[PDB]
RNA sequence: GCGGGGUGGAGCAGCCUGGUAGCUCGUCGGGCUCAUAACCCGAAGAUCGUCGGUUCAAAUCCGGCCCCCGCUACCA
């Protein structure tokens, strides 16, 4: 029987509306990423979800149907137990435009990407540009392109869109991102899809040397309605680890965490605690290694953490130090066109006192600029962001008709 | 039901009665005073009226005639004034709430009414006030009030219980915490609070403390005594407060 | 936790304290006025969500159930 190994790789599942995204993660895992009632009741992706699975290959059978993700080989007709490789998970993003910023969080976490295109929508849909440039600003050039729902669209139209998207590949960072045809519901060609994730998207070389940082994405009060005071568990903060690792009873701080009132003005309080639990899905590990969202509950009160309060915050070692600056400088190079836009106008350069949106790792902010230079800016924020490295990948947007569409790429010089 | 200490009502004293029947030359009324005595209200002593001489109305009547030889009485509904009926109806309301508490406790403890009102009404009558007060003070300073009057502890706690074999009463408490062991410390304020209530406020049945929001919680006081509910509710939320307000935990009730 | 609303064209009364299904805007007819609005009078309209128990006898005491629901959230 098959070992119990935490995921060592994340993959971004991004794409536009109705493309077959959540159904793709169902095709790979067997489970969906709609977890808040509104997500089902509206039938569209609003927030980022989670899903997990393994990978085993039958050394005897041919490719690729034997590439099944359970301790079995029966789909290729073999009796042998396949060779295990890993446990693989994903970041299921939205397609909507008022909801784009969210997936940007996940863009800083994924170690891969499977990007979908609609055979059954007019191509290129506007927001597809915004996903592609999201991957390009964050810089995960490792991409597997797929055309979806092929059961209603004929094989010639599939070929025409395949030529369109083979073209979409050439001329950019993605000259050789491949196209492997699958359908997310009927479980077709998903074996070749797993083979594609494997071959073309390998987990990076890990750096277990830098200060272990945990990038918050979600959090919950697991204390159920009716929880009496005897069995009170701490509030879980879930994310993914990128550099370092976490252990049982590690002394940490949540940064920034809470707001408190300080010195006649506003400020934040660094949230100190001891690590009490670290979960990967439905398996209990005592250590957390990089690759895949890692949920850590601690000795913190879940009132501070329930309902995605701290969204995107960072957490580091309680003997660490990170620059927390209320007003941050940015080297920003502006996009050449507005990518998710139905009609791509020009970029109107950013003038003083304007309002702009930032996503730093997973944390988000609104800000107004105070000193406008051509490439360098110093922007005053409504909350200081935690900049754990030099020139971190922030993603920046200006508001268009009520939809904050991106305007450039920025670097915080600390 | 009301059981008193004497046979026939006083001479000239005013009281209340429940009109049982009416015949052509008088009426049968039932005085709730001495086990429900049957008095003959004559039409010479009476006086819209269809509502005061009803089938089962409680009226305020005054006793004029008494006969200890045969043991009969003659009362009057008219010979009440307005400056008597007020205080007499007020005492009647006290005695009716007392009927409530004692009949409900004797219906719980499978006891009867006779011995009941011999132990409550008249062993507490040495204490000034209508016995409604004789437990209204038993609930504020301590249960030893009923012990002081000389009654056995067979109405004391059980009649203390039933009034106003389990009862549901609760509240909602709002808690914030900032410590590094904030969860251990909220369990600490809880498991320093719910300690030694059962001795200051005596034997009850069940208490529980749980959550209804993320910072908005719920505490239980469910025992034989709702007439001890708030006493066992309020201060105990306080025994969280009093301990929260020394362990860096903000604790209050909604 | 499981519980509530079950009733004229409607809006809700109306329980425990059992024998008029109750009052109001509406509906058609008649009065008053030179004529219209307001005001007075008369009839028509659910016959209580439904089986069942209590009950001489039930919106009225409640249970079984059919419908509408209803205070409520991913539980690493
Ligand atoms: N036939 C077929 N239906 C599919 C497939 N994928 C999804 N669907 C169905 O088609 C509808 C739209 O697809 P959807 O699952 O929303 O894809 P999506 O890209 O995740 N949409 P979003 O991210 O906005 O929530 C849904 O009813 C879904 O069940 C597929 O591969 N084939
Ligand atoms: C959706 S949070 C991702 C991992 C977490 N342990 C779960 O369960
Ligand atoms: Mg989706
Ligand atoms: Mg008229």
């Amino acid at each position: 029987a098959w070992p119990k190994v935490q995921p060592e790789v994340n993959i971004g599942v991004v794409g536009h509306v109705d493309h077959g995204k959540t159904t793709l993660v169902q095709a790979i895992t067997g489970i969906w990423t709609s977890k808040h009632s509104e997500e089902l009741k509206r039938g569209m992706t609003i927030k980022l979800g989670y899903a997990e699975t393994n990978i085993g290959v039958c050394e005897s059978c041919k490719k690729p149907e034997a590439y099944v993700t359970e301790p079995s080989c029966k789909s290729c007709g073999s009796d042998d137990e396949p060779k295990f490789l890993r446990r693989i998970s994903f970041i299921d993003a939205p397609g909507h435009e008022v909801l784009m910023a969210t997936m940007l969080s996940g863009a800083a976490l994924m170690d891969g990407a499977i990007l979908v295109v609609a055979a059954n929508e007019p191509f290129p849909q506007p927001q597809t540009r915004e996903h592609f440039v999201a991957l390009g600003i964050i810089g995960v050039k490792n991409l597997i392109i797929v055309q979806n729902k092929v059961d209603v669209v004929s094989k010639e139209e599939a070929l025409s869109q395949y030529r369109q998207i083979k073209q979409f590949t050439k001329g950019t960072w993605a000259e050789n991102v491949p196209i492997i045809p699958v359908s997310a519901l009927h479980k077709i060609n998903i074996d070749s899809l797993i083979e594609g994730i494997e071959e073309y998207i390998k987990t990076p070389y890990r750096d277990l040397s830098q200060k272990p940082v945990m990038l918050v994405i979600r959090s919950f009060d697991v204390n159920k309605p009716g929880t009496q005071f005897n069995e009170l568990k701490g509030g879980v903060i879930g994310g993914s680890i990128i550099q370092g690792l976490f252990k049982v009873d590690q002394e940490i701080k949540v940064l920034p965490g809470l707001r408190v009132e300080k010195q006649g003005k506003v400020s934040y309080e660094p949230i100190f605690t001891k690590i009490s639990s670290i979960r990967f899905g439905d398996e209990e590990f005592k250590e957390a290694k990089p690759g895949g969202l890692v949920a850590i509950g601690t000795y913190l009160d879940p009132s501070l953490t329930k309902a995605d309060n701290l969204l995107g915050s960072i957490i580091t070692l309680a003997d660490a130090e990170v620059p927390v600056l209320w007003n941050i400088r940015i080297k920003y190079n502006l996009l050449e066109r507005v990518v998710g836009a139905k009609e791509m106008l020009k970029v109107d350069p950013i003038r003083a006192k304007e309002t702009l949106m930032l996503s730093v790792g997973s944390s988000t902010t609104l800000g107004i600029v105070t000193s406008v230079k051509k490439d360098e800016i110093e922007v005053e924020l409504r909350r200081p962001v935690a900049v754990w490295s030099n020139n971190i990948r922030t993603v920046i947007s200006r508001q268009i008709a009520g939809r904050w569409r991106m305007i450039g790429w920025g670097l915080v010089e600390i | 039901m009301i059981y008193s200490r004497s046979k026939l009502p006083s001479e000239g004293e005013i009281l209340i009665a429940t009109v049982k029947q009416v015949f052509d030359y008088g009426s049968y009324v039932s005085l709730d005073e001495y086990g429900g005595l049957q008095a003959f209200l004559p039409w010479s002593e009476v006086s819209n009226i269809r509502d005061v001489l009803k089938e089962n109305r409680k009226v305020i009547v005054k006793v004029i005639r008494v006969d200890r030889r045969k043991g009969t009485v003659d009362v009057s509904l008219k010979k009440v004034t307005d400056d008597e009926r007020r205080k007499k109806n007020l005492q009647w309301k006290k005695i009716q709430r007392l009927d409530k508490i004692l009949e409900l406790v004797s219906q719980k403890l499978k006891l009867s009414e006779k011995d009941a009102w011999e132990q409550v009404a008249w062993k507490l009558e040495a204490k000034y006030g209508d016995p409604i007060t004789a437990i209204e003070k038993a609930v504020k300073e301590g249960e030893k009030i009923l012990i002081d009057a000389g009654v056995p502890e067979i109405w004391v706690k059980p009649l203390l219980e039933e009034a106003s074999r389990k009862v549901k009463m609760s509240g909602l408490i709002t808690v914030r915490t900032n410590e590094p062991l904030g969860v251990e410390k909220i369990k600490e304020v809880i498991s320093k609070a719910l300690e030694n209530i059962e001795q200051d406020y005596e034997s009850l049945l069940n208490i529980k403390i749980y959550t209804i929001g993320a910072p908005r919680y719920r505490v239980d006081v469910v025992g034989t005594n709702p007439k001890e509910a708030s006493e066992a509710l309020n201060q105990i939320i306080s025994n969280l407060i009093k301990i929260g307000k020394e362990e860096n935990v903000d604790i209050s009730v909604v």
